[PDB]
């Protein structure tokens, strides 16, 4: 159960930079709706 | 409830005797009884308890025998401050019930 | 030493609500259960109930229920009966009577009181 | 025991005990005072082996200050794992996401 | 008398001196399977009322993850709104 | 141990959940703003 | 343990593609 | 006969014992008194919830009996047998209870969706 | 590797439908 | 007493002894002397080091304490209790690696989309 | 069985540099201890200090850190020691003893070598 | 800092088949940390007695000793032609591990 607990906290931070992505990517569609 | 009655109610005691307390009670016990010194002045102190145990302070002339419906108390060498009246107590079911006991 | 000290003859109006107090002292109160046991016409002992000390609730004689009810102090280490409707049969000597808290050892009174003959 | 080795370790919590009297231990930690407990429970738990519970431990009880024994868990529970098929697939989505991204700017100017 | 729960090789039978007779709850000695599915039940041996919750679907939730977990999806869900509040406005 | 493990999957699925949530957010935000 | 809560979520991206596919369908033809 | 309701809630345990209604109801652990005035004040006997805060599934547990006041232990012949592995603010949930909370909240986030769709239509 | 399976799966669903979805917005311009 | 500092990489552990220096320095571990030639080879010793290279689970897992040449197992000044998890390339994602992860990538997703905006709008 | 075999009594001259070497049998050499050990005048046992033939770090008396320099090749299961700057006071017999290796059992020296009378 | 280990006895007069004693001195306490080697007359020395409580791997048995702190002896009786040797101490706590002067017997 080490090997799933490894797979869980590798997505943990994966899936939290995509969260980072996203969120600077709707800064900026959010900056671009603004301007629209 | 169950209705404890001595079959000797009173009894004559020499000084210096060993006589003992016959007990009784309706239905079987368990062993379940205990055996209570009450001084006539009005001081009661617990004399022994589970019929066979002794209590702390207690002394050693004092047991109790018997299985069943018939349990005695055994008494050796009745000093003075052993003159009093004894209790044996039923502790089987609600409520305790108590003897009429017999004085000495 | 374990003493179990009560009031004196407690001269009370029949009819009315009789208290007997009984301190503890030399242990600690809430962890050994107090009896209550009266003796009825001077010649016969008879069991009216119990009180834990710890939590308060208290356990009767099934035909005694009425006849006096259990409260503890645990501030002031005393156990108190408030007889109701007394008369002059119960008119008797009152035992406070402790033992053990749990079940293996509160049906054998280790320690009792001097008793209060509430005489009328 | 010998020589002021007092302090022991023994269920996720740490059970971490003190040779000493029962009835009062004091639990230091590093170098100042940090604790100070009753009898009967000379045990004295900081939390989880997950949560690392790691520093110099040391207890003060009837005899003197024991010698002081460091802890050091590295249950890591926030370990990730740099095998190639974690690294390839962080890679592959990173790879991927800057690019849904860059699609997502490359449409916005109109 | 005092009926006996024997956990040995990671599985739950009762053993008396008689028979057993079950009355209620999950299914001499008796087999109750292992102890990782929780039995539970009253067993009378001609009497005891196990309970079991070794917990392995058990889960260890922190209040601030999960607090804030559901705190940043509400306010997700409520940009996503302002997304279909853009779509006719 | 385990008891922690299946809290990271929760939060693991919960912020996959989440994740989905702000793709449809920019997704809808980009495609109205190109309307 | 809970390794199956991944397949849940996929399954309803899965809807979601498909529910997107039946439309580009229709409106395809 | 009712069973003892055990009621596990993170770090405590709270058995009951509903078989005797209104009169006063002990515990005993392994043949051992416990409820009440005892060493520990983790463990008390209020009413007939014996509550065990920081259970300790080792020390803490097995067997369980009540009794009640004016009956012996040696008397009652219905004993619990407790294991519990008590985890701190720790839930037990199954794969089902999961696929209930997320069906649940895509359903609310489809349904606040169309509302503020309705919403902006009309205005 | 089942969770990593799972995610890879996850990944391409993802991209499938935001790709599937982004032709089938196309179609209603 | 400096604290003995340990660097744990992948599957190898490296105890270090900060204190005892310049003289010769031993190990011991559940009272029982490792740090020298024995059966294994995996467990192998250094100037100031106890490198545990294939470090297992719980069967290296104790009490680890240094002491210099002369001196008495009992007769060292600190201890160290070790149990730690390994892998094969496991890395500890504390919390300054983590933001320093995530401020690399907010930059670099910052900078991409600067520059995909950029050449979008010259193109 | 074990035993300790050195090198023969040398006439070294005051001033040069003596070699004394002390062959291991019987046992695993790398092992175990080698404790370098000076008889001064037939009387007066001295320490000199231990070399480990593992690791090959030594420590000396504080006395003889500077007088004395032991070396091990391990090749040959041998002790040596190239003692520098004789002079008549190290006309002394010079044992080399196994101890253990580790420090519960480095303090008591198990067996002995034969001794060389390194006459100056 | 080195511990000045030294003897009382150095020349001890007994006899064959004797029960004589052989004092050793410590100058601080060594907490049970001491040997007993003897020297046969060609120089060939061998441990006896080690820890002071346990015998060495091969010793004839009626080699013993005793002591704790800083007063220590041997205990050796039945003195036989293969006995007569002179008899060493040594400091096991602090380095260097220094001896003694050592006490030889005399028939
Ligand atoms: C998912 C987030 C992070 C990024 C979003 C990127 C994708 C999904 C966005 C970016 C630009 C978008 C496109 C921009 C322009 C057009 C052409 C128009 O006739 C219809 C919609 C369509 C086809 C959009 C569909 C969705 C789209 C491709």
């Amino acid at each position: 159960t080490l090997l799933l607990q490894l797979t869980n906290t590798s997505a943990y931070y994966m899936y939290l930079l995509l969260l980072l992505k996203s969120v600077v990517y709707f800064a900026i569609i959010t900056c671009c709706l603004l301007r629209r | 409830d169950i209705q404890m009655t001595q079959t000797t109610s009173s009894l004559s005691a020499s000084l210096g005797d060993r006589v003992t307390i016959s007990c009784r009670a309706s239905q079987d016990i368990r062993n379940y009884l205990n055996w209570y010194q009450q001084k006539p002045d009005g001081t009661v102190k617990l004399l022994i308890y589970y019929t066979s145990r002794l209590h702390s302070g207690v002394p050693s002339k004092f047991s109790g025998s018997g299985s069943g419906t018939d349990y005695s108390l055994t008494i050796s060498n009745l000093e003075q401050e052993d003159i009093a009246t004894y209790f044996c107590q039923q502790g089987n079911t609600l409520p305790w019930t108590f003897a009429g006991g017999t004085k000495l | 030493e374990v003493q179990l000290q009560q009031s004196g003859p407690e001269l009370v109006k029949p009819g009315a609500s009789m208290k007997i107090s009984c301190k503890a002292s030399g242990y600690s109160f809430t962890g050994y259960t107090m009896n209550w046991v009266k003796q009825s016409h001077g010649k016969n002992l008879e069991w009216m109930g119990l009180i834990n000390p710890y939590k308060g609730v208290s356990t009767y004689n099934q035909k005694f229920k009425d006849k006096a009810t259990l409260t503890v102090d645990k501030s002031s280490s005393t156990a108190y009966m408030e007889l109701l409707s007394l008369t002059s049969e119960d008119s008797a000597v009152y035992y406070c009577a402790r033992s053990g808290y749990y079940g293996d050892s509160d049906w054998y009174f280790d320690v009792w009181g001097q008793g209060t003959t509430l005489t009328v | 025991i010998k020589g002021n080795h007092l302090v022991k370790v023994y269920d996720g919590s740490v059970l971490l005990t003190c040779d000493a009297e029962a009835k009062n231990i004091t639990w230091f930690k590093d170098g100042k005072m940090i604790g100070f407990l009753t009898e009967d429970k000379k045990k004295w738990n900081l939390g989880s082996n997950a949560k690392d519970p790691r520093g110099m431990y040391q207890c003060k009880g009837s005899q003197n200050k024991s010698k002081p024994l460091q802890v050091y868990y590295r249950m890591c529970q926030n370990c990730i794992e740099l095998n190639a098929a974690t690294i390839s697939g962080f890679l592959f989505a990173e790879i991927v996401s800057i690019f849904v991204l860059a699609v997502g700017v490359y449409f916005i100017a109109g | 008398f005092k009926i006996p729960i024997e956990e040995l090789e990671d599985r739950v039978f009762v053993n008396c001196n008689t028979s057993i007779t079950w009355v209620e709850g999950t299914v001499t000695r008796l087999d109750l399977g292992k102890r990782i599915l929780d039995p539970r039940g009253i067993y009378r041996c001609n009497t005891v009322q196990v309970h079991y919750r070794m917990c392995q679907s058990c889960v260890e939730l922190d209040p601030a993850t999960v607090a804030g977990i559901i705190v940043t999806d509400v306010i997700a869900t409520l940009l996503l709104a302002l997304g279909v509040f853009c779509f006719a406005g | 141990h385990t008891e922690k493990v299946n809290m990271m999957s929760l939060t693991v699925l919960g912020l996959r959940m989440l994740f989905a949530k702000t793709v449809a957010v920019n997704f809808l935000l980009t495609a109205k703003l190109f309307f | 343990l809970d390794p199956k809560l991944c397949y849940l979520l996929d399954g309803i991206l899965f809807i979601y593609g498909v529910i997107l596919t039946a439309l580009f369908l229709r409106v395809k033809f | 006969q009712t069973p003892y309701k055990v009621s596990i809630s993170g770090t405590t345990v709270i058995l009951t014992c509903p078989q005797y209604p209104g009169s006063e109801i002990l515990w005993q652990h392994n043949d051992k008194n416990i409820g009440g005035d005892e060493d520990d004040k983790n463990i008390g006997s209020d009413e007939d919830h014996l509550s065990l805060k920081e259970f300790s599934e080792l020390e803490q547990s097995g067997y369980y009996v009540c009794y009640p006041r004016g009956s012996k232990p040696e008397d009652a012949n219905f004993y619990l047998y407790l294991r519990a592995r008590v985890c701190e603010n720790c839930m037990e949930m199954d794969v089902m209870s999961v696929a209930t909370i997320v069906i649940v909240d895509i359903c609310i986030t489809g349904g606040l969706l169309l509302l503020v769709y309705y919403w902006s239509k009309n205005r």
